[PDB]
RNA sequence: CGAUGUCGGCUCGUCGCAUCCUGGGGCUGAAGAAGGUCCCAAGGGUUGGGCUGUUCGCCCAUUAAAGCGGCACGCGAGCUG
RNA sequence: GAAUGCCGGCAUGAGUAACGAUAAAGAGGGUGAGAAUCCCUCUCGCCGUAAGCCCAAGGGUUCCUACGCAAUGGUCGUCAGCGUAGGGUUAGGCGGGACCUAAGGUGAAGCCGAAAGGCGUAGCCGAAGGGCAGCCGGUUAAUAUUCCGGCCCUUCCCGCAGGUGCGAUGGGGGGACGCUCUAGGCUAGGGGGACCGGAGCCAUGGACGAGCCCGGCCAGAAGCGCAGGGUGGGAGGUAGGCAAAUCCGCCUCCCAACAAGCUCUGCGUGGUGGGGAAGCCCGGGUGACAACCCCCCGAAGCCAGGGAGCCAAGAAAAGCCUCUAAGCACAACCUGCGGGAACCCGUACCGCAAACCGACACAGGUGGGCGGGUGCAAGAGCACUCAGGCGCGCGGGAGAACCCUCGCCAAGGAACUCUGCAAGUUGGCCCCGUAACUUCGGGAGAAGGGGUGCUCCCUGGGGUGAUGAGCCCCGGGGAGCCGCAGUGAACAGGCUCUGGCGACUGUUUACCAAAAACACAGCUCUCUGCGAACUCGUAAGAGGAGGUAUAGGGAGCGACGCUUGCCCGGUGCCGGAAGGUCAAGGGGAGGGGUGCAAGCCCCGAACCGAAGCCCCGGUGAACGGCGGCCGUAACUAUAACGGUCCUAAGGUAGCGAAAUUCCUUGUCGGGUAAGUUCCGACCUGCACGAAAAGCGUAACGACCGGAGCGCUGUCUCGGCGAGGGACCCGGUGAAAUUGAACUGGCCGUGAAGAUGCGGCCUACCCGUGGCAGGACGAAAAGACCCCGUGGAGCUUUACUGCAGCC
RNA sequence: GAGCUAGCCCUGGCCAGGGUGAAGCUGGGGUGAGACCCAGUGGAGGCCCGAACCGGUGGGGGAUGCAAACCCCUCGGAUGA
RNA sequence: GCGGGGUGGAGCAGCCUGGUAGCUCGUCGGGCUCAUAACCCGAAGGUCGUCGGUUCAAAUCCGGCCCCCGCAACCA
RNA sequence: CCGAGGGUAGGGCCCGUGACUGGGGCGAAGUCGUAACAAGGUAGCUGUACCGGAAGGUGCGGCUGGAU
RNA sequence: UGGGAGAGGGUGGUGGAAUUCCCGGAGUAGCGGUGAAAUGCGCAGAUACCGGGAGGAACGCCGAUGGCGAAGGCAGCCACCUGGUCCACCCGUGACGCUGAGGCGCGAAAGCGUGGGGAGCAAACCGGAUUAGAUACCCGGGUAGUCCACGCCCUAAACG
């Protein structure tokens, strides 16, 4: 769930917390951990190319397994369930028997103790990995690579999951977290189950000063600025758009579609997306 | 008030020594041209 | 226009008289008292407050009366702003 | 001879302003040609969470001594951070380097760019982070953890002895980490002592005292003691830690576990070495064979890699340890001991300031540590004061106006004014007590009130110790004393009611605006399937993100409550293999030029032919928009009702003379003696209205209204008083300005506001303190206005291009 | 040219003292079990008062300044964006 | 100051493009109904705000006057 | 010491009054429509919700006190 | 003790029919809708037909004047967890009982909060008709909602 506070502060009267109950280990596998080089949204020019960003709480960066098909047919004890800083999703360690530790997305419902495992020969059971072929049609999946031993790209935030919904040639069809229809091929890896933290999107950030530990910087209106500095800039006293609403530089931002049409993945999407 | 000189002996020779002005084309024609004028310092002093 | 600072207030006055009051008068539809109207008169006087930046005005309480104008809509090398 | 010309010189203002914090001076004695200003002494005052002390920047000889005083020093100068000269800075252990890595920078490989260059894994560089061995005292005019003394320690090399599979830039462990709160035990520091040491002292009424005054420690290896940190042991399997591995990791088994053992720090002890006051003599001697002991308080520091809780989830790399590989096992490595070796740079002095940044010996700015005592609830607050350091580099008088800063004030008490501006009032702690409203937390320090010192007596509990004495902390009760007054000085809210706006803490126009503006949690729309969209870049490459739709970009709105109506005709965006239009290209009907001809050459119709546009739909928390006239009810008035024109549709709920209302001080009601403001109402809303959100809303606000209480020099209405200036004398001595001046008033005249012309009036010559009416006084070639076919920023369905995208 | 200033990155440092008293925990009450109530413990917070520090609200002074933005009094924040 | 407007009783065409006044309602007569409305059948009523001009001819084109609505009135 | 009561400050209950505002009762012959009683010409009634000059309409569920 | 019937309740799963939408196919001049029509949809290839897919909601026949529950209410099928209730036997307890102000729980639909879901239906709303008007009845669209989870609301012709 979310923790709730009683209002003893203007800002705690709002304020909601997540309540860290599937967390059974509170430092990280020194192994597993490298620092995370914090950019400010500024690109290798100095520039800041992502605006309002930067100074956020000081994080470690948790190496995360998005293989899986790295150790088909070894098992794995799921030794604890961690915080980790850097996604919405919480993490869970794993023990091999090999000796080997390594981290992943905790699937919802996972429970530390429990055995996990990779491969074509897996049981369609949470927690385990399979190429999307041998995966039956219906089931929650998620952490599911886009191409082959390319890396799971979809489906790893809170909550999220995707549907295989039936099979064609060497590509299976998938209901994407957006919504979107598509074809992934076959090989693809994927972990069955959706990813925990589903409570996620009910926190209440509750102040400002919230934002600013998660490195999120204020964000100033388009309508609050200067012409010299936005399409929605000036006016005197208050201005709606006078214009169709646009970006900072220049581009509208009402329904524009902006995903290149010629794109050749465009043979691969069904549907686009939902609501 | 705190005025705009703060000497510092690192950020002044990191920023206008010798070695900086020859990383770069403009800053060699500087050497050049103070050369060419004949400047008895080609480089602002700093003790190091 | 190689600058004559621009409203009102405050302070400080000074002048005009087409006189608000006080003084002197004629006429009166002036009985008395109190008024009206006009003439002579600038010596002195011409209050305190509520509202508004206000000048002005309206209002309150008084007064013999609560005059109107000029002085760069007097006065910012005097103040305020 | 003029260019507000240029360069230089020299005037005027003028012996004028000023001489840079109002912490403050006086005298005696030296010195010297000369002394308020230098030196010494005594007295006085100021700082003391500093105005004292130690670091780091930065500065660069300013340090010490002798000799000097032209200039520098806001005066003086014999003095000096000044002139001349001489001297002064000593390290294996402090800091940096011969060690490590952070951002970042650089960059074999590689990638990209007309050139210049841009990027880029490793690697390398990069520190105030990691790591690493010295403490106390003494000495110089001037350095000292550096020299000296005492006691310790590190690495490197060689040798001897003992032990071992030795061996790494490779594997592993460790280094290694947040915020808030915090236990035990210590140290730093401090308080007291009737105890130990000490020159002396008895005054002026008393005291020869359990009197006063002074001091009562520092460092220290091995060992021991106290307190703590770190760490299980054994064995079997083993496919993982890009080779190997006995290591590490995973499984199993036996053992023991708020322990223990082992190890590592801190503190105490510790052989030994030092230090050692007032006072009185001349920095030194003495004191002094100095004493060096007990009690209490006690850190934010130490044990430290301690503990707990929390969410926002808290560097790296080396040193070190372990593992093995090449190799090598006469070698190598570990332990112990001995001898030898141990480099480069810094070190003076200033350092909250006269030596740094501010043109100045400039009331400004400048990071870290120490920062004593007493009282006040606490404290780094505040008053005083220790150590220490100062009196601010012009003085001496006078006792005007006026100015500043300050004190008091009869009666009144906001009558002041745009405004209670300003200044009063209130003011700490303890207890009693506290309303509407509320989101139940708040509103609350609401309001309002009582207490507050000193003495004696009785008594409760805690800390340390021992369970007691003493010392220390927190109380309770009774009786009294004094004054005008007991937080007796200093530091220390005035309060309430009611509106507008913004929910809130935050943010902003450095240097005229702190706000109702920006931001903000939160709400909605929209793009984005990942080599994401988007952003920077010619590109490579980056950011996004080592993220993945519970995510990321864009936009509006702005907690929260209740809500957010109608219009898609126009613009936008979205969907639509039809149709229409459409460029290059395809096609070549049919021409044309030339040639004797083959031929060569040029124009070229129909048709096929993309996006875009047209066309058909959708779409409002997209751009936006949301009517007119006329009539009508059995008193009037008004119009639920009707008629008709028009629209894409005719403004819904809520609110309304408003941060919006022109007429306007609308009208009525409240408040007032009186109310253009205020509050509550009404509604012909010139010209509110629903995310450029609508109406509300507890709390909050150095926001802007209105009112009341309290209290006042704001005022009626001013008076007195203080200090710093102004004034006078000695010293030093500017400034803007300035055509030249022998520079009066009136009434006129004049380019229309005359010291300067006319007429008249008035007027001996020259200053000093004052006041500001004039010299259309000074300053700034008006910043408003216009003019210039002058510029710049910004906009768009102005023109014309370009990037980008199709 | 970012030794001023604006943002960010890396690595360090600082924030006296006092006040309020959330969650949780413990116990008690409660019930079929609960919710929940009470007490103690606890020590949260862009919490409160207030130095350092960071500011710059109102007023006065200064205005050829001590100062090309300062001085005095008053005032905002002061565990946090 | 600039723009639009005035035409049967009401609200709107016609004006631009001179000749030819129309639409809905209302009114009047007649039907249906027991009766009123609704509904069905017929009918009347405008010489066009006013004066002046152009023209063979004026609601229509051009001017003056009356009105009636809108928009504007900025820099100090 | 207590003490009538006076004063200061703040609460609580009640009564009267108030621009304006909300609906309510009533009133010989006002305007608009016709919701209900006959399947009242859409069976009615209902709790709730939203909308509308007005009766009312409509959704969802319920009742017969409706069907003939 | 031994047995019974039942849509009593809660959870998990799951089956077919129909609608809508999407895709492929085949096909062409209309479909839809009504009192009649119009709006609407359709040569950009609709309706009607076949195949594939997706998703939500509701369970036809059985089904009844039936059953169950205290009431509201409960209907495909499966499994689990659970309540009530009846019969028999006449074994046990020995009046342990009835009611019940307060209290507590439950409580159709609509409505509300947070999230999900959304095929059909459908307040509001739009359009077409009808009408003197028609903010209705009829027709074409259509948003809340209707569905799930949790938490509220606590009304009813909650009636026998
Ligand atoms: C023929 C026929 O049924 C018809 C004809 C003309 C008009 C109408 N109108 C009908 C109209 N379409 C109407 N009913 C309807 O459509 N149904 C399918 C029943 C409405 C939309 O609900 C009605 C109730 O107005 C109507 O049913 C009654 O009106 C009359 O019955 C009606 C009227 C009003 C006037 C004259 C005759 C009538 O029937 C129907
Ligand atoms: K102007
Ligand atoms: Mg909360
Ligand atoms: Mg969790
Ligand atoms: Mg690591
Ligand atoms: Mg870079
Ligand atoms: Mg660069
Ligand atoms: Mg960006
Ligand atoms: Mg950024
Ligand atoms: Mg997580
Ligand atoms: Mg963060
Ligand atoms: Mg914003
Ligand atoms: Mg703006
Ligand atoms: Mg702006
Ligand atoms: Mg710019
Ligand atoms: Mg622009
Ligand atoms: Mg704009
Ligand atoms: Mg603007
Ligand atoms: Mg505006
Ligand atoms: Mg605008
Ligand atoms: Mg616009
Ligand atoms: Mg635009
Ligand atoms: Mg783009
Ligand atoms: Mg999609
Ligand atoms: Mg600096
Ligand atoms: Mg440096
Ligand atoms: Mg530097
Ligand atoms: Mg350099
Ligand atoms: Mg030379
Ligand atoms: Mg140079
Ligand atoms: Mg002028
Ligand atoms: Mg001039
Ligand atoms: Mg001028
Ligand atoms: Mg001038
Ligand atoms: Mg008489
Ligand atoms: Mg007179
Ligand atoms: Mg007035
Ligand atoms: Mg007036
Ligand atoms: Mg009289
Ligand atoms: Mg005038
Ligand atoms: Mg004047
Ligand atoms: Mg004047
Ligand atoms: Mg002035
Ligand atoms: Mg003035
Ligand atoms: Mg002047
Ligand atoms: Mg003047
Ligand atoms: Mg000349
Ligand atoms: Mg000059
Ligand atoms: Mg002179
Ligand atoms: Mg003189
Ligand atoms: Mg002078
Ligand atoms: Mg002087
Ligand atoms: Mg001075
Ligand atoms: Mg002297
Ligand atoms: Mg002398
Ligand atoms: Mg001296
Ligand atoms: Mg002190
Ligand atoms: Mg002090
Ligand atoms: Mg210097
Ligand atoms: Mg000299
Ligand atoms: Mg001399
Ligand atoms: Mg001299
Ligand atoms: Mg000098
Ligand atoms: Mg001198
Ligand atoms: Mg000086
Ligand atoms: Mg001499
Ligand atoms: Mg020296
Ligand atoms: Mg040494
Ligand atoms: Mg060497
Ligand atoms: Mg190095
Ligand atoms: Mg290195
Ligand atoms: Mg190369
Ligand atoms: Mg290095
Ligand atoms: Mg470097
Ligand atoms: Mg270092
Ligand atoms: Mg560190
Ligand atoms: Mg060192
Ligand atoms: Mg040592
Ligand atoms: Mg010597
Ligand atoms: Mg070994
Ligand atoms: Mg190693
Ligand atoms: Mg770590
Ligand atoms: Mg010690
Ligand atoms: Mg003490
Ligand atoms: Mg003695
Ligand atoms: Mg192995
Ligand atoms: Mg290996
Ligand atoms: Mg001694
Ligand atoms: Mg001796
Ligand atoms: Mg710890
Ligand atoms: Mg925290
Ligand atoms: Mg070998
Ligand atoms: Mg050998
Ligand atoms: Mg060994
Ligand atoms: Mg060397
Ligand atoms: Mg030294
Ligand atoms: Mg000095
Ligand atoms: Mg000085
Ligand atoms: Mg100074
Ligand atoms: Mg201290
Ligand atoms: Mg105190
Ligand atoms: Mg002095
Ligand atoms: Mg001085
Ligand atoms: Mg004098
Ligand atoms: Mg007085
Ligand atoms: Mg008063
Ligand atoms: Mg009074
Ligand atoms: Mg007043
Ligand atoms: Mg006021
Ligand atoms: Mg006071
Ligand atoms: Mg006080
Ligand atoms: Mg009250
Ligand atoms: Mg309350
Ligand atoms: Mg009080
Ligand atoms: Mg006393
Ligand atoms: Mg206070
Ligand atoms: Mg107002
Ligand atoms: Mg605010
Ligand atoms: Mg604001
Ligand atoms: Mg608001
Ligand atoms: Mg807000
Ligand atoms: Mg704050
Ligand atoms: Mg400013
Ligand atoms: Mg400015
Ligand atoms: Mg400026
Ligand atoms: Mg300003
Ligand atoms: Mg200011
Ligand atoms: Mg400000
Ligand atoms: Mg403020
Ligand atoms: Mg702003
Ligand atoms: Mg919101
Ligand atoms: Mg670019
Ligand atoms: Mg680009
Ligand atoms: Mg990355
Ligand atoms: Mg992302
Ligand atoms: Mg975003
Ligand atoms: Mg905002
Ligand atoms: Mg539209
Ligand atoms: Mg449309
Ligand atoms: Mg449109
Ligand atoms: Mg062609
Ligand atoms: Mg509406
Ligand atoms: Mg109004
Ligand atoms: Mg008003
Ligand atoms: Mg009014
Ligand atoms: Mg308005
Ligand atoms: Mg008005
Ligand atoms: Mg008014
Ligand atoms: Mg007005
Ligand atoms: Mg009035
Ligand atoms: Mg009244
Ligand atoms: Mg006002
Ligand atoms: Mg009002
Ligand atoms: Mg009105
Ligand atoms: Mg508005
Ligand atoms: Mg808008
Ligand atoms: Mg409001
Ligand atoms: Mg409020
Ligand atoms: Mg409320
Ligand atoms: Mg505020
Ligand atoms: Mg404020
Ligand atoms: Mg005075
Ligand atoms: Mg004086
Ligand atoms: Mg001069
Ligand atoms: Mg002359
Ligand atoms: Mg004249
Ligand atoms: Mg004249
Ligand atoms: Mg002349
Ligand atoms: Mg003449
Ligand atoms: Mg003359
Ligand atoms: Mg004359
Ligand atoms: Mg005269
Ligand atoms: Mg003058
Ligand atoms: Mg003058
Ligand atoms: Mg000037
Ligand atoms: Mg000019
Ligand atoms: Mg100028
Ligand atoms: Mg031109
Ligand atoms: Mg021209
Ligand atoms: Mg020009
Ligand atoms: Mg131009
Ligand atoms: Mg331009
Ligand atoms: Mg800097
Ligand atoms: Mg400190
Ligand atoms: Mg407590
Ligand atoms: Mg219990
Ligand atoms: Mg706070
Ligand atoms: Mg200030
Ligand atoms: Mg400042
Ligand atoms: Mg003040
Ligand atoms: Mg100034
Ligand atoms: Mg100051
Ligand atoms: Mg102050
Ligand atoms: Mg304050
Ligand atoms: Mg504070
Ligand atoms: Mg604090
Ligand atoms: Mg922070
Ligand atoms: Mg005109
Ligand atoms: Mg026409
Ligand atoms: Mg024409
Ligand atoms: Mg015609
Ligand atoms: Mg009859
Ligand atoms: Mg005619
Ligand atoms: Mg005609
Ligand atoms: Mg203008
Ligand atoms: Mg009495
Ligand atoms: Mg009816
Ligand atoms: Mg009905
Ligand atoms: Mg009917
Ligand atoms: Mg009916
Ligand atoms: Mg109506
Ligand atoms: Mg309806
Ligand atoms: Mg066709
Ligand atoms: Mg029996
Ligand atoms: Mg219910
Ligand atoms: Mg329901
Ligand atoms: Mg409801
Ligand atoms: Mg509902
Ligand atoms: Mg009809
Ligand atoms: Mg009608
Ligand atoms: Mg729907």
């Amino acid at each position: 769930a979310v923790k709730k506070f009683k209002p003893y502060t203007p800002s705690r009267r709002f304020m909601t917390v997540a309540d860290f109950s599937e967390i059974t280990k509170t430092e990280p596998e020194k192994s597993l951990v490298k620092p995370l080089k914090k950019t400010g949204g500024r690109n290798n020019q100095g520039r800041i190319t992502v605006r309002f960003r930067g100074g956020g709480h000081k994080r470690l960066y948790r190496i995360i397994d998005f293989k899986r098909w790295d150790k088909v047919g070894i098992p794995a004890k799921v030794a604890a369930i961690e915080y980790d800083p850097n996604r919405s999703a919480r993490i869970a360690l794993l023990h091999y028997v090999d000796g080997e530790k390594r981290y992943i997305i905790a699937p919802d419902g996972l429970q530390v103790g429990q055995q996990v495992v990779a491969g074509p020969d897996a049981p369609i059971q949470v927690g385990n990995a399979l190429p999307l072929r041998f995966i039956p049609v219906g089931t929650v999946v998620h952490a599911v690579e886009l191409e082959p031993k390319k890396g799971a790209k979809l489906a790893r935030a809170a909550g999220t999951s995707a549907q295989i919904q039936g099979r064609e040639g060497d590509y299976v069809i998938l209901r994407l977290p957006s919504g979107e229809l598509r074809k992934v091929h076959g090989e693809c890896y994927a972990t069955v189950g959706a990813v925990g933290n589903a409570d996620h999107k009910n926190i209440v950030l509750g102040k400002a000063g919230r934002s600013r530990w998660l490195g999120r910087r204020p964000h100033v209106r388009g309508a609050a600025m200067n012409p010299v500095d936005h399409p929605h800039g000036g006016g005197e006293g208050r201005a709606p758009r006078g214009r169709p609403p646009a970006s900072p530089w220049g581009w509208q931002t009402k329904g524009l579609k902006t995903r290149k049409r010629r794109k050749p993945s465009s043979r691969f999407i069904i549907a686009r997306r939902k609501k | 008030m705190k005025r705009t000189w703060q000497p510092n002996r690192r950020k002044r020779a990191k920023t206008h020594g010798f070695r900086a002005r020859m990383r770069t084309p403009g800053g060699r024609k500087v050497l050049k041209r103070r050369r060419q004028k004949g400047r008895w310092r080609l480089t602002p002093a700093v003790r190091k």
